[PDB]
RNA sequence: CCCGCAGAAGAAGCACCGGCUAACUCCGUGCCAGCAGCCGCGGUAAUACGGAGGGUGCAAGCGUUAAUCGGAAUUACUGGGCGUAAAGCGCACGCAGGCGGUUUGUUAAGUCAGAUGUGAAAUCCCCGGGCUCAACCUGGGAACUGCAUCUGAUACUGGCAAG
């Protein structure tokens, strides 16, 4: 039961399936009695440098209050699924619901 | 950096015992682009010193605008002498629409989309500073809350 | 003939706010006190009292935030020459919602911000701005 | 129903490159671009507000080779659609089949790319199309017929297409000489200098 | 401008009648020219302008400026009426169409060749 | 004679043969009673060019409205399922 | 109940019928001022009961004469 | 002077991009606190942000990518 | 509609270039000839006349004329004014009409809510489908801002009774 910051990018050609993913991801946190604090979709933002060749990947931001074992499984799910590239999971001291 | 732009140039004249001498007047407006506008109007016998005096007078008598992200807060009617001014915020995807003398005041205000219509006098000196009213006496939600209590 | 006792009273606010007076003074009716409540709960006035029984009077204490007036542009709308009657949905929003329009609906008088969710309109009295 | 006159004068009037030449030779060597065409082209314009309004309207018209009456319904379709009207016309302009063929690079010029579509030589979704202004929906596979396949115009056009951007919203494949229309392009993809706001205020009056 | 005065009598805007009384709002009409003559224009300007009165086939007898460099119009000829006010000559508000019916086009004109009724020379 | 008649509403050489409850003496493309469906004889590979509402036509023959030959072809083409 | 209207009786002396003034408070379609628009309707009754200054309720019926397709049903305030 | 000792910032947010552009030289490196005058406390949370921001490629590592 | 023949081969004009309004120079004309939607140009140095070059704007169309709306808030219901620009009757009384202090109770006409029926189809708008695209055809929804009826509310106006 701890607050985390989750940001992951998506391959641009798989942009149409992204609303399913947070819908699929929120079934994992709230399914595991956690809760969602901030959802926002940054869209196809141009990156400063190319990763796996490519340009203008799709960014997704998420603030999560959950226990750590489920978020371990999402980290594997980012590793397992090819469509998500360059994920990052952090840590926030308190729950945050702000802009930007 | 405050968006130097001119509006109109006019030629005015004197009559004297020798005859008729001429002079030129320049209309300019400036503004940082985030809720702040200064307007100027200068006169000289030649055109470039008139604009010089116009931009220099524009970068004083500073008036701020209570502004949202890219547009206004409410409809407000602006009058001065003979010109009547209508302004109305529009959608974010819409651009700005106005008259030519109604134009250049608005981009230097930071407003990006307003249904603006000029009424009565179309005089460029008169429609400007009539648009400043409305922007000058503009009411924002946070300070009317302080004006009332909530 | 003094032919709109309401339309006198909003001008008392207009003349009181412009002259920066402390209080305004006008005979009272029930509808006069009714919109006096609406000005109170929106913070456009501080206190109103009803005094007298043989000739009742309504006493209003105006407001001056930064010294200048609090009421800015107040306008009677439903005048005896032309009564304005609008339904629940086409009630306009004053100052794009930052101001309010008091309205005599069938269930009572209130602002526009109280009538639209309640789902009933009536006499569009005035907009306070 | 095309301009079909001298091409570099159109680039000379606008003053910039309008991609109406293949790029085999530098445009500075081909024409004296720095001044406008004609006898009086070197003079100062002092152009009016409507002048740069109109010059921006002709400009975007002349890369894509689209006439004014066809340009108007392009704006009218963009006006009736949702979203911002400025990029919507740019989205609609990029949907042209000759523009798509050039954007994937089968044509040396978009006038040359228009001739590929006109001369019964382009197959989309396994269907041949003659109309140059065919709007391309997403997930549409463009291709070439058996004729104009391994023909000298479409080989030389491909070799000069490598030095350009190779745009993101299309999947070019020179090995089988085809491609797919993956997504509609956005405003951030196309050269970032087209004053689309000047476009709107010309048709808003 | 009181509303009680407006219900009793509504707002009335005048019709602002047509500049040219070309009958039945027809865009052209033919007519027989009676007298061809020349006239001096209004005060700021000066010329010897070619004008004719024409009896229209509708019945009206009005005047009309005949344009172009020179002409070969006589009495009883039938010409087309075009319209358009000539402000330098008071009274005449109509034009004739060059190259139509008995009216000939303008000899050897190149610019505005369509509007002056001249055929395209071979090029 | 209230009948079940078939009307032509399509473009030139591309007929969209609309079926419609119409009076006998009225025009083919003119006045009628109500719409129950259509028939598009130049339909695509997908089958939606011939749609009828079986309930409304059944009430009309139950009312006493005679039907013509071509509408009789449409009901006996869809039969009950296909 | 049935469709009925209530208006002021405008005449006093017509043979076994009456004209009744129906008064309305409709809105003007352009300027919006609420004005009094009255209509006078020929109304039948037996042996001429009602009179001037009276208010009656009238109902729609079959045509019995020219403009007289109505008949009253009940009288109220038969006094000046 | 330091901008972050005033304005009451609890911790520097890496998702706020506009401030970080001002504090990075155009080549891509982190400028020192000896130039901007940032407090040594706030420079430490600052420098972690660009390392975090470069990971999601919001900020370039070098100018020669 | 598909396949094959031959070869750039069978296929570009129209208006404008003084300002409004995009595009300027030369020659002839010399208040003549003429142009002109308005301002105005031409009386021996015309970016405004006629020709030429060049440019601009459209395009199998381009211009002129006519016609409606817009701009015109220039009949101002939304949304104008009446001292000097047009406009307060020369001044009163006064029928109709318009409107009306203040409180109690009644009524529910105006008014407001809800429901029902209707507002034909076609047209407009939105989401789709087919003609190689488009125009065009067409599925479904929305809309049809209105009308009548029925049931409720009585803040105000209206009516009634009493102060």
């Amino acid at each position: 039961m701890r607050h985390y910051e989750i940001v992951f990018m998506v391959h641009p050609d798989q942009s149409e399936q992204v609303p399913g993913m947070i819908e699929r991801y929120t079934a994992a946190i709230t399914g595991a009695e956690g809760k969602i604090h901030r959802l926002e979709d940054w869209g196809r933002r141009q990156l400063a440098y190319p990763i796996n060749k490519l340009h203008k990947a799709h960014y997704v931001l998420m603030n999560v209050e959950a226990p750590q074992e489920v978020i371990d499984e999402l980290e594997t799910t980012f590793r397992f699924n090819d469509a998500v590239i360059r994920s990052m999971v952090m840590r926030t001291k308190h729950a945050v619901t702000e802009a930007s | 950096e405050l968006q130097e732009k001119l509006i109109a140039v006019n030629r005015v004249s004197k009559t004297v015992k020798g005859g008729r001498i001429f002079s030129f007047t320049a209309l300019t407006v400036v503004g940082d682009g985030n809720g702040r506008v200064g307007f100027g109007y200068g006169k000289a016998r030649e055109v470039p010193a008139a604009i010089q005096k116009a931009m220099e007078k524009a970068r004083r008598n500073m008036i701020n605008v209570a502004l949202n992200n890219g547009t206004l807060q409410h409809p407000v009617k602006g009058v001065h002498t003979g010109s009547r001014v209508f302004m109305q915020p529009a959608s974010e995807g819409t651009g700005i629409i106005a008259g030519g003398a109604m134009r250049a005041v608005l981009e230097v205000a930071g407003v990006h989309n307003v249904l603006a219509k000029a009424y009565g006098s179309t005089n460029p000196i008169n429609v400007v500073r009539a648009t400043i009213d409305g922007l000058e006496n503009m009411n924002s939600p946070e300070m009317v809350a302080a004006k009332r209590g909530k | 003939s003094m032919q709109d006792p309401i339309a006198d009273m909003l001008t008392r606010i207009r003349n009181g706010q412009a002259a920066n007076k402390a209080a305004v003074t006008m005979p009272s009716s029930k509808l006069k006190v009714a919109i006096a409540n609406v000005l109170k709960e929106e913070g456009f006035i501080e206190d109103f009292k009803v005094e007298g029984d043989t000739k009742p009077e309504l006493e209003l204490t105006l407001k001056y935030f930064q010294g200048k007036a609090v009421v800015e542009s107040i306008q009677r709308v439903s005048r005896p020459g032309l009564r304005i009657y609008k339904r629940k949905d086409e009630l306009p929003k004053v100052m794009a919602g930052l101001g309010i329009a008091v309205v005599s609906t069938s269930k009572g008088v209130m602002t526009d911000r109280a009538a639209r969710q309640a789902g009933l309109g009536g006499e569009i009295i005035c907009y306070v701005a | 129903a095309r301009y079909l006159g001298p091409k570099l004068k159109l680039s000379r009037r606008e003053g910039t490159d309008l991609f109406l030449k293949s790029g085999v030779r530098a445009i500075d060597t081909k024409c004296k671009i720095e001044q406008a065409p004609g006898q009086h082209g070197a003079r100062k314009p002092r152009l009016s507000d409507y002048g740069v309004q109109l010059r921006e309207k002709q400009k975007v018209r002349r890369i894509y080779g689209v006439l004014e009456r066809q340009f108007r319904n392009y704006y009218k379709e963009a006006a009736r659609l949702k979203g911002n009207t400025g990029e919507n016309l740019l989205a609609l302009l990029e949907g042209r089949l000759d523009n798509v063929v050039y954007r994937m690079g089968f044509g040396a010029t978009r006038a040359e790319a228009r001739q590929l579509v006109s001369h019964k030589a382009i197959m989309v979704n396994g269907r041949v199309v003659n109309i140059a202004s065919y709007q391309v929906s997403p997930n549409d596979v463009v291709s070439i017929r058996e004729k104009a396949k391994k023909q000298s115009r479409v080989k030389a056009a491909l070799e000069l297409a490598e030095q350009r951007e190779k745009p993101t919203w299309l999947e070019v494949d020179a090995g089988k000489m085809e491609g797919t229309f993956k997504r509609k392009p956005e405003r951030s993809d196309l050269s970032a200098d087209i004053n689309e706001h000047l476009i709107v205020e010309l048709y808003s009056k | 401008a009181t509303v009680n005065q407006l219900v009793r009598k509504p707002r009335a805007r005048k019709v602002a009648k047509s500049n040219v009384p070309a009958l039945e709002a027809c865009p052209q009409k033919r007519g027989v020219c009676t007298r061809v003559y020349t006239t001096t224009p209004k005060k700021p300007n000066s010329a010897l302008r070619k004008v004719c009165r024409v009896r229209l086939t509708n019945g009206f007898e009005v005047t009309s400026y005949i344009g172009g460099e020179g002409h070969n119009l006589q009495e009883h000829s039938v010409i087309l009426i075009r319209g358009g006010r000539v402000k330098d000559l008071p009274g005449v508000r109509y034009h004739t169409v060059r190259g139509a019916l008995d009216c000939s086009g303008v000899k050897d004109r190149k610019q505005a060749r369509s509007k002056y009724g001249v055929k395209r020379p071979k090029a | 004679m209230v009948t079940i008649r078939l009307a032509r509403h399509g473009a030139k050489k591309r007929p969209f043969y609309q079926v419609v409850v119409a009076d006998s003496r009225n025009a083919r493309n003119g006045r009628f009673i109500e719409r129950v469906g259509f028939f598009n004889p130049i339909a695509s590979e997908k089958e939606e060019g011939t749609r009828l509402d079986l309930d409304r036509i059944a009430h009309w023959v139950g009312q006493g409205a005679t039907i013509s030959d071509r509408v009789a072809a449409l009901i006996k083409e869809v039969n009950k399922a296909a | 109940k049935i469709r009925t209207l209530q208006g002021r009786v405008v005449s006093d002396k017509m043979e076994k019928s009456i004209v009744v003034a129906i008064e309305r408070f409709v809105k003007h379609p352009i300027y919006g001022k609420f004005i009094k628009r009255t209509t006078k309707l020929h109304v039948h009754d037996e042996n001429n009961e009602c009179g001037i200054g009276d208010v009656v309720e009238i109902r729609e019926c079959r045509p019995l004469s020219k403009t007289k397709s109505w008949t009253l049903v009940r009288v109220v305030e038969k006094a000046v | 002077f330091c901008r972050f000792t005033a304005e009451g910032v609890q911790e520097i947010d890496y998702k706020d991009i506009a401030t970080l552009k001002n504090y990075i030289t155009e080549s891509g490196k982190i400028v020192p606190s000896r130039i901007t005058g940032t407090r040594a406390k706030y420079q430490r949370q600052l420098a972690r942000a660009i390392k975090r921001a470069r990971y999601l490629s919001l900020l370039p590592y070098t100018d020669r990518h």
